DNA sequence: AATTCCCCCCCTTCGGTGCTTTGCACCGAAGGGGGGG
């Protein structure tokens, strides 16, 4: 029935008119659906009949339920929405099975038809207008108001969620032993007392929510496991994610692209070493979602990875608050990397991975201390306390580059592991000039209006060489200017720039950059032992 | 009460929190929504400040801190009596301005009524269990800019009871902050302070001598290399920004050979006199650095390494108004955290506006960590530089 | 043809902002996808 908690007061924005979209020519047996759906609905009050009184309209049109044999009846409150006022939504997030502690007695309970128990402000009801098109096509059409929470109003879940919480209230408030995670209108309700007193305590709740209108139906009502509760498979001792499955064609579009990449960062969170980098870049250059696009042989080569880790099964850990959390970070190159919270070893309580790649010029310290900020906010979230982490790089590399780096950085209690592929600094520039090697006074500098310039070097021995090039810009060239002073160098080298803009992207230490011009710059500074930079104003 | 004209409300999102600072905000505003001073909203007010626990030194407990800065920018000019009466003079000089816990005097007076669907906030859950529950201000809420203004007339009142047989103390507040100096010894300046928190119970130290700084000193050597002079000059034209006048013409005509880095060049009688001379324009500061009020503070941080910082708190660019070091080797967050809170404070006691911080930070680590060592109650404005500075000209 | 609504995530793209050496680096919002209800 409809419930009597009270209704959320609701307002338009000011000086706007409720919609009056014309509806849609709808199939026929969506019209036969939708006239069995309204014709129940008016009988117990969720909708009610108008008439000329009220000269608001909206299209309303239907589909599908997951479990089919029903429809689920939505209106396209698209005009509607932009004119309600804003809301404030209290969902802030998705639970997680990893953050769920080791419960004797488990149950889950979905509320039936959710939206429809909740009343809505009786003067927002005359905006809700709809109307079923006529059975076929000949008769005038029943017009009817929303009495209840629609379904596609972008004022619906947050009134729902905050009515659900306070029928909830008076329960847990009296049952603080008992564990009841709310995501809308799902219930997943664990504790002890052994399923004897369990279902004793659980009947308890359905009632009080079947006073508050709320109903509980035995269909949706799970009593033993698996169970399954928001994309997950709930065990006793492990939980696991609902199976995932990858299309297996061989012509592949945009769209399908990203479906399947969307699906391998969904599993890549129990499922260990996933990377979709290669995947990800046939999307760099797509214009339209259904054209076909080949497999560079690498987005195979990692369809073929990624098929067989998700070939195994897996599965996580409940949360043990006796225990500390500890988290590894491996490298797997080409700027990503893995990671797995765990409270012993060889059991997972989550997986995942980071490969985003910030700023135009990076290098392997810099991501890693990204990736720890990653899984240290992620970490609090679920578990409300930042994981022991156990870094590939050893704390001498760390102690150089944050007592040299002009930025503030820190990672806290980490401990190194000896993993193979080591974090390290490739080189490093010296702090005073080096004697006994030449030095270059290397800088050059284009046109603004033509887009041409030189850049060479002038040595203290005598030498020197220009080339000159064009479309490039200044900065461009002064780049290209220390690159050649390195070309033909030695092995200890001093330069000297006169411009700031390529002291900032050497000075910074990358390893990979989105440049092609720095990235033979990283590749010549690597060679060298010993190099020093300095800035010299222009003159 | 009411907003400034043409403008809305907060509408900032509510970022996570570790446990205990959830299990302890969760139990403070439970006994807070018992005596009305918060009270229950739903989703329908769509304004939303966020919200941490912010437990001080030598504390033992937790305190309530609201992120107010969004909505002090968007509230109408909120007057004590004009604006804010006290600018203390020898607040700036005395010996010992004490900063002293208003706290609870706020929770008396109620808020006005259409204001406060503005002071809307958050608490989120752990595993997002349940939804976020909303509460919104009932009495004044702590960290908002017209707060202590509205205050100020039951402020104002219990000032003369205490300040008028204690002339010479000059006492400021800046939001629940009251700052009180004294020219006493330890012994004095406690005694006499313990009485006026006595007298604030049923009525219901800094040490600006020690601020100048200001140097900019060149390095003394007696042999010169062609890279020193290099590093000379370079200095000594962003010098000639700051420092108008500053004479480098015959210390670069003995740059004109390109010979290398570690030659010992000798120094002409011309570059000895301008180097010594220039010396002398570094002793003085610039002539006309102006502080007017329609303008708004800047306050850059720069790293030197070794736990050593350096700030420069100006109104316009290259016209410093003060510029200071921050001494200490473990935590780089948590000194950069103590850096902010010790600039905001000396910013108060001299000009009497928070400024703009220019963190030497990364954008992201900021929010996860300065939570966690800040130990003040109001938080400055701050934005982040993602450029490299140049060599070091203040160190 | 599709036509809906809120939340989290990832990946790519484009316009605004700041300093400017008027190009180049950062960043946030909007499109696609995954998951949940
Ligand atoms: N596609 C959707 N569009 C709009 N709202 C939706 C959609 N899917 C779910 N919701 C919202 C409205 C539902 O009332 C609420 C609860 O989800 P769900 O249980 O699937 O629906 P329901 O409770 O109406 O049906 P049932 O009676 O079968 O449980 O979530
Ligand atoms: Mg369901
Ligand atoms: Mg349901």
């Amino acid at each position: 029935p409809i419930s009597p908690i009270e209704t959320v007061p609701v307002k338009l924005k000011p000086g706007m008119d409720g919609p009056k979209v014309k509806q849609w020519p709808l199939t026929e047996e969506k019209i036969k659906a939708l006239v069995e759906i309204c014709t129940e609905m008016e009988k117990e009050g969720k909708i009610s009949k108008i008439g000329p009184e009220n000269p608001y309209n909206t299209p309303v049109f239907a589909i599908k339920k997951k479990d089919s044999t029903k429809w689920r009846k939505l209106v396209d409150f698209r005009e509607l929405n932009k004119r309600t006022q804003d809301f404030w939504e209290v969902q802030l997030g998705i639970p997680h099975p990893a953050g769920l502690k080791k419960k004797k007695s488990v149950t889950v309970l979905d509320v039936g038809d959710a939206y429809f128990s909740v009343p809505l402000d009786e003067d927002f009801r005359k905006y809700t207008a709809f109307t079923i098109p006529s059975i076929n096509n000949e008769t005038p059409g029943i017009r009817y108001q929303y009495n209840v929470l629609p379904q596609g109003w972008k004022g619906s879940p947050a009134i729902f969620q905050s009515s659900m919480t306070k029928i909830l209230e008076p329960f847990k408030k009296q049952n603080p032993d008992i564990v009841i995670y709310q995501y809308m209108d799902d219930l997943y309700v664990g504790s002890d007392l052994e399923i004897g007193q369990h279902r004793t305590k659980i009947e308890e709740l359905r009632q009080h929510l079947l006073r508050w209108g709320l109903t509980t139906p035995d269909k949706k009502h799970q009593k033993e496991p698996p169970f399954l509760w928001m994309g997950y498979e709930l065990h006793p001792d492990k939980w696991t994610v609902q199976p995932i499955v990858l299309p297996e064609k061989d012509s592949w579009t945009v769209n399908d692209i990203q479906k399947l990449v969307g699906k391998l960062n969904w599993a890549s969170q129990i499922y260990p070493g996933i990377k979709v980098r290669q995947l990800s870049k046939l999307l760099r250059g797509t214009k339209a979602l259904t054209e076909v696009i080949p497999l560079t042989e690498e987005a195979e080569l990692e369809l073929a990875e990624n098929r067989e880790i998700l070939k195994e099964p897996v599965h996580g850990v409940y949360y043990d608050p006796s225990k500390d959390l500890i988290a590894e970070i491996q490298k797997q190159g080409q700027g990503q990397w893995t990671y797995q919270i765990y409270q012993e070893p060889f059991k997972n309580l989550k997986t995942g991975k980071y490969a985003r790649m910030r700023g135009a010029h990076t290098n392997d310290v810099k991501q890693l201390t990204e990736a720890v900020q990653k899984i240290t906010t992620e970490s609090i979230v679920i578990w409300g306390k930042t994981p022991k982490f156990k870094l590939p790089i050893q704390k001498e590399t760390w102690e150089t580059w944050w007592t040299e780096y002009w930025q503030a950085t820190w990672i806290p209690e980490w401990e190194f592991v000896n993993t193979p592929p080591l974090v390290k600094l490739w080189y490093q520039l010296e702090k005073e000039p080096i004697v006994g090697a030449e030095t270059f006074y290397v800088d050059g500098a284009a046109n603004r209006e033509t887009k041409l310039g030189k850049a060479g070097y002038v040595t203290n021995k005598g030498r020197q060489k220009v080339v000159p090039l064009t479309n490039t810009t200044n900065q461009k060239t002064e780049l290209q200017a220390i690159y050649l002073a390195l070309q033909d160098s030695g092995l200890e080298v001093n330069i000297v720039t006169n411009s700031q803009y390529a002291l900032g992207i050497i000075q910074a230490q990358p390893d990979k950059s989105e440049s092609e011009l720095v990235n033979q710059i990283i590749e010549q500074l690597i060679k060298k032992e010993k190099v020093y930079l300095a800035w010299v104003p222009a003159h | 009460v009411k907003l400034k004209p043409g403008m809305d409300g907060p509408k900032v999102k509510q970022w996570p929190l570790t446990e205990e600072k959830i299990k302890a905000l969760v139990e403070i505003c439970t006994e807070m929504e018992k005596e009305g001073k918060i009270s229950k909203i739903g989703p329908e007010n769509p304004y939303n400040t966020p919200v941490f626990a912010i437990k001080k030194k030598d504390s033992t407990k937790w305190r309530k801190l609201v992120d107010f800065r969004e909505l002090n920018k968007r509230t109408q000019d909120f007057w004590e009596v004009q604006l804010g009466i006290p600018h203390p003079a020898g607040l700036k000089k005395k010996k010992s301005v004490t900063v002293l816990d208003v706290g609870d005097a706020y929770f008396s007076v109620p808020l006005d009524e259409d204001f406060r669907k503005y002071t809307a906030f958050t608490i989120p859950s752990i595993n997002n269990e349940t939804p976020g529950i909303r509460y919104q201000y009932n009495v004044l809420p702590q960290g908002w800019k017209g707060s202590p203004a509205i205050f100020q007339s039951s402020m104002t009142k219990i000032l003369e009871p205490f300040k008028k047989q204690n002339p010479d103390i000059v006492i400021y507040q800046y939001m629940d902050d009251l700052y009180v100096g004294s020219d006493l010894e330890i012994g004095q300046h406690r005694t006499k302070i313990e009485e006026l928190r006595q007298h604030l119970l049923r009525w219901g130290e800094l040490h600006p001598d020690k601020w100048t700084v200001q140097p900019i000193v060149l390095p003394e050597k007696d042999s010169w290399t062609v890279n020193d002079i290099q590093k000379l000059v370079g200095k000594l034209n962003w010098a000639s920004q700051i420092y108008p006048g500053i004479k480098v013409r015959q210390l670069c005509k003995l740059l004109r050979g390109t010979k290398a880095l570690t030659e010992v060049i000798p120094l002409t009688e011309e570059a000895e006199l301008e180097l010594a001379e220039n010396r002398e324009i570094l002793k003085e500061p610039v002539h006309g650095v102006y502080y007017d009020p329609s303008k708004d503070l800047i306050a850059e941080i720069q790293k030197q390494g070794q736990g050593q910082w350096t700030y420069q708190i100006y109104q316009e660019p290259f016209k410093n108004l003060k510029t200071g070091k921050y001494a200490r080797h473990t935590n780089d967050v948590k000194q950069l955290t103590e850096a902010v809170q010790k600039i905001t404070t000396e910013s108060i006691v001299i000009w009497g506006k928070t400024p703009k911080f220019k963190l030497p930070i990364q954008k992201e680590t900021w929010e996860t960590w300065w939570t966690e060592y800040w130990q003040a109650t109001w938080i400055p404005e701050w934005e982040f530089v993602n450029t490299p500075p140049l060599v070091k000209l203040w160190y």
